[PDB]
């Protein structure tokens, strides 16, 4: 049994004043996980690009716990639908970054893809990357994944830039609001209101205001 | 540059005088035919270094200006760093090759219209406001020529000034131009009549342009 107290009222209060109805309650799902000991605990993904976009470097910074072993392994592979385009594997043990040495319990991989496939609101490319904890010989300790999209933001020369081109916001804010709910969120209102959007020219969002 | 006495009568009266070397190669195809020859460099040079060696002590001049439509040459840019270097004390400036080039402290315009671009290829004249602000740019703007006064004109002239008056960097213009250049002429019975281009029998003329 799980018993949880929940204030409509804290200190937190005084930094959540958005013009909104205010509203209390466990609002948003709650689930249990399970991890082995020796898990990824954070993994960093970045993307990196020559000058015209030809080239691309992912680098994916991983971080375990658990107790640290010469057999440990991890590897990130880069997926186009069924089709692995890249793949790194080291084990653990960053490079020296001060007088005491690097992080032990981390490791990143880098991956070089040509002609990458770019994200945009225009065309929402994107990859599959895999990051699997694994012995040396190939036994998976635990998988965690995410959606890649390549792109590259920048502010040059007083342009916000993505891919290399000035964007052109046609944004709206929105709040997470249902008039039957109040701001408890399905996948169904989600959708209805990214097509909405889409339907009407809009390729940005503010997530005002969290 | 002007008759001596003119800048006299500027630093005792008040007003801010934009000297001008006597280069314009308006009729060039293109316009920069000569101003990018390093045969014609001597020539503009004597017309730059000897205008600042003369008027270089009057109060009233406080800018420099390369000429006028000559388009952009490397001769301008050699110019402009020889009196960026005798002659700290004062911004030079010039309009040829589009107004914003390397060789002008001041954006400077001419006929650059206030709310409307005149996206003409290779020398836009932009919106005083938009050109502001486009990427990289930091320079002030003042239109070395606006609202020309021809005829019945001066239509939008206090579009100009509104937008003089809001915008900081925007810091104004010179009318194009002071004074009619008419000439006298007379007739049968010894009256004067005003007089413009083709009168005098020159041709080819254009007109009334000069007034
Ligand atoms: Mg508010
Ligand atoms: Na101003
Ligand atoms: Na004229």
């Amino acid at each position: 049994r799980l018993a949880v107290m929940v204030l409509r009222w804290s200190d937190g209060s005084y930094l959540e004043d958005q013009d909104m109805w205010r509203m209390s309650g466990i609002f948003r799902d709650v689930s249990l996980l399970h991890k082995p000991t020796t898990q990824i605990s954070d993994f960093h993904v970045a993307t990196r690009f020559n000058d015209d976009f030809s080239r691309a470097v992912l680098e994916a910074e991983v971080q375990m716990c658990g107790e640290l072993r010469d057999y440990l392994r991890v590897t990130v592979s880069l997926w186009q639908g069924e089709t692995q385009v890249a793949s790194g594997t080291a084990p653990f043990g960053g490079e020296i970054i001060d007088e005491r040495g690097g992080y032990a319990d981390r490791v990143t991989l880098r991956l070089n893809v040509e002609n990458p496939k770019l994200w945009s609101a225009e065309i929402p490319n994107l990859y599959r990357a895999v990051v699997e904890l694994h012995t040396a010989d190939g036994t998976l300790i635990e998988a965690e994944a995410c959606d890649v999209g390549f792109r590259e933001v920048r502010i040059e020369n007083g342009l916000l830039l993505l891919n290399g081109k000035p964007l052109l916001i046609r944004g709206v804010n929105r709040h997470e609001h249902h008039p039957l709910h109040g701001q408890v969120m399905d996948e169904q209102t989600m959708v209805q209101d990214i097509l909405l959007m889409k339907q009407n020219n809009f390729n940005a969002v503010r997530c005002s205001h969290y | 540059p002007n008759h001596p006495l003119w800048y006299t009568l500027c630093d005792r009266y008040g007003l801010y005088v934009v000297d001008e070397a006597n280069i314009e190669t308006h009729g060039m195809v293109p316009m920069n035919r000569l101003t990018d020859d390093p045969r014609w460099l001597p020539a503009m040079s004597e017309r730059v270094t000897r205008m600042v060696q003369r008027d270089r002590n009057h109060p009233s001049v406080i800018i420099w200006s390369l000429g006028n439509e000559s388009g952009h040459g490397a001769n301008h840019d050699a110019l402009y760093r020889w009196i960026k270097s005798v002659d700290p004390s004062r911004p030079v400036q010039y309009e040829g090759g589009g107004a914003d080039t390397t060789a002008t402290d001041i954006i400077c315009p001419m006929y650059a219209r206030v709310d409307e671009d005149q996206p003409f290829p290779a020398v836009p004249k932009w919106s005083i406001k938009k050109w502001l602000s486009l990427p990289g740019e930091t320079r002030p703007l003042i239109l070395c020529e606006y609202a020309h006064a021809m005829g019945n004109s001066l239509g939008g002239f206090a579009k100009y000034w509104q937008a003089f008056r809001q915008y900081p960097r925007l810091q104004g213009g010179f009318v194009w131009d002071w004074v009619d250049q008419s000439l006298i002429k007379y007739d049968e019975n010894g009256n004067p009549w005003s007089a413009y281009g083709g009168d005098f029998g020159d041709t080819p003329n254009d007109r009334q342009f000069c007034m």
